[PDB]
């Protein structure tokens, strides 16, 4: 039996999956001062969904280990604080209305795996003022940008002329993974 | 797509990529700029990873750039919601939910036992004291 | 204890105190009216095996109250695999001459079943170690029963996280901090390492040894009780042999 190695966290919108090599195990996840909770009992997979355990407190920093079976042989994963590391999915432009010279560009409040009551919280509900969206629009050869504390943009367009748009979720405070990929392009 | 003499018509993002499936050039024939055509192409051509309906047990699939995310119902976990929570009733899993001792049983459900001086209640998982001073309890706190 | 606090009178009812010729010697743990579990090295230099006393419901070594119950130790059992002066198999089972009276201040700690202890208790992160030992590596013992909460580590981590002495065998596990802030200490040897799980306390450790007390880059080492459950259990159901000292075979 060889101890598992190269443990990695794959998390997007809080859907957290711990993956590892090489290609029967049991995983335990805990917080710096919490009890250890076994997950994915005797799986033959080199992965384990830990989403449900980490959405219980995204602000927390979790640590996970993978026991190997033919005290057991194990390995520890990197520390992982969801709220500061989970990846922001690819945003999407829900709509865009024009009123004369100005145009209102909206970004969909995508849902997250984080549960509360009987529903999935949205990207806004969990990050609030921490999350802003960046607009990258254009007509002309150059580009223009805009930023928002909410999920809507209100820019001035040159009457008549046609434009295209592309937003991108961003969480400014973040040291790593502070920008999500670009959304699909949309033109008037 | 390009029908007969349709390329004679100027570029139209809607007609060619929305209303029809456009290639890369056709697309480049709309945006003109490469950086622009790429930003558009990257998604437009990614392909809906949810098409295979990967999520199970009533899950809901959400497409991503060369990937997907599954939103499961309460009783399910796993990358594809392929895990039944109600079937983890084993001793390694939270002591089989027993208050004291847990005993696995191949095939059937698990059993729960108690330490001496304690009795297993009808709930099948709890243990209540049977003596005035059962081990493990702190009288001045009980 | 180092960096802990005074166990309020009564909140450590299984904690025992061992005395030789009326002298503090080690801590113990009551697992029922007539049996006490302590550390083996505690009896390394004993001479008058007829002068061993066990004291229950003790707290303030400077005051006497009706909650104190002394008892003479009839038999001190040690695994025949234990070598005086060394660390492995640091466990001893002491039989009292007379049962004690279970009161509000004297209640036994539970001895768990092996698998429950290995598969569950082993993963409760924190546990409590206590005794009247040193309050500082160099300092003296304590008058009032002290208690402390320490985290458990799996041997592998204990090693990586420890500075390069005995090896951490499979008959011991580490618990404590390496910053030099908290840890049990010598005078606490034999004391319990009780784990709290779903409303009940169990015996999962015995204050065994370490690199000084609360030393930077070191953890406390406790005897792994779970490896001696059957052992203890058989002995408790065995007939009382002559002589205070009795080296039982182990396994
Ligand atoms: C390397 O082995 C030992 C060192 C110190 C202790 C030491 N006891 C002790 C207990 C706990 C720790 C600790 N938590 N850091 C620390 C110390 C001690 O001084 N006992 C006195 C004596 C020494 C050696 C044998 C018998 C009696 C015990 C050890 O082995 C049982
Ligand atoms: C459905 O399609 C997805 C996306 O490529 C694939 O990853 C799944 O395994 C399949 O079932
Ligand atoms: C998507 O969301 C999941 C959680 C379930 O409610 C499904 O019925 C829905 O399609
Ligand atoms: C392995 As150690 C007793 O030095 O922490
Ligand atoms: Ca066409
Ligand atoms: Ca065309
Ligand atoms: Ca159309
Ligand atoms: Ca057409
Ligand atoms: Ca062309
Ligand atoms: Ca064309
Ligand atoms: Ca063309
Ligand atoms: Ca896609
Ligand atoms: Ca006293």
């Amino acid at each position: 039996t060889v101890a598992a190695y190269n443990l990695t966290w794959k998390s997007t919108n809080f859907k957290t999956i711990l993956e590892w090599e090489p290609k029967v195990y049991t995983v335990q996840i805990s917080t710096k001062s919490g009890d250890w909770k076994s997950k994915c009992f005797y799986t033959t997979d080199t992965e384990c969904d830990l989403t449900d355990e980490i959405v219980k407190d995204v602000k927390q920093t979790y640590l996970a280990r993978v026991f190997s079976y033919p005290e057991p042989l194990y390995e520890n994963s990197p520390e992982f604080t969801p709220y500061l590391e989970t990846n922001l999915g690819q945003p999407t432009i829900q709509s865009f209305e024009q009123v004369g010279t100005k145009v209102n560009v909206t970004v969909e409040d995508e849902r997250t795996l984080v549960r509360r009551n009987n529903t999935f919280l949205s990207l806004r509900d969990v990050f609030g003022k921490d999350l802003i969206y960046t607009l990258y629009y254009w007509k002309s050869s150059g580009k223009k940008t805009a930023k928002t504390n909410t999920n809507e943009f209100l820019i001035d367009v040159d009457k008549g002329e046609n434009y295209c748009f592309s937003v991108q979720a961003v969480i400014p405070s973040r040291t790593v993974n502070r920008k999500s990929t670009d959304s699909p392009v949309e033109c008037m | 797509a390009n029908a007969f003499l349709e390329e004679l018509r100027p570029g139209s993002l809607e007609r060619e990529c929305k209303e029809e499936q456009c290639s890369f050039e056709e697309a480049r024939e709309i945006f003109k700029d490469a950086e622009r055509t790429k930003l558009f192409w990257i998604s437009y051509s990614d392909g809906d990873q949810c098409a295979s309906s990967p999520c199970q047990n009533g899950g809901s699939c959400k497409d991503q750039l060369q990937s997907y995310i599954c939103f499961c119902l309460p009783a399910f976990e796993g990358r594809n919601c392929e895990t039944h929570k109600d079937d983890q009733l084993i001793c390694v899993n939270e002591n089989g939910g027993c208050e004291q001792y847990c005993s696995d049983h191949t095939g059937t459900k698990r059993s729960c036992r108690c330490h001496e001086g304690y009795s297993l209640l009808a709930d099948g998982v709890s243990c209540t004291p049977t003596v005035e001073y059962p081990c493990g309890k702190i009288p001045i706190l009980e | 204890i180092v960096g802990g606090k005074v166990c309020p009178k009564g909140e450590c009812p299984w904690q025992v105190l061992l005395l030789v010729n009326g002298a503090q010697l080690c801590g113990g743990t009551l697992i029922n009216t007539i049996w006490v579990v302590s550390a083996a090295h505690c009896f390394d230099k004993i001479k008058n095996w007829r002068n061993l006393i066990a004291v229950l419901g003790e707290h303030d070594l400077s005051e006497h109250d009706g909650d104190e119950q002394s008892r003479r130790v009839a038999q001190v059992i040690i695994p025949s695999t234990y070598v005086p002066g060394t660390t492995n198999h640091d466990i001893a089972l002491l039989r009292l001459h007379q049962p004690v009276v279970l009161t509000d201040h004297v209640v036994p700690l539970c001895l768990p079943e092996r698998t429950f202890s290995e598969r569950t208790l082993a993963f409760v992160r924190f546990s409590l170690v206590s005794g009247w030992g040193q309050l500082l590596d160099r300092g003296a013992t304590a008058l009032e029963l002290m208690v402390l909460n320490v985290p458990r580590l799996m041997t592998q981590d204990c090693l990586q996280q420890s500075r390069k002495s005995p090896n951490i065998t499979e008959y011991m596990f580490c618990a404590g901090y390496s910053d030099g802030s908290k840890d049990s200490c010598k005078g606490d040897s034999g004391g319990p390492h009780a784990t709290h799980y779903r409303g009940t306390w169990y015996l999962t450790g015995i204050v065994s040894w370490g690199q000084g007390c609360a030393t930077v880059g070191h953890f406390g080492v406790y005897t792994r009780v779970s490896q001696y459950i059957e052992w203890l259990q058989k002995l408790m159901r065995s007939e009382p042999r002559p002589g205070v000292l009795l080296r039982a075979p182990f396994p």
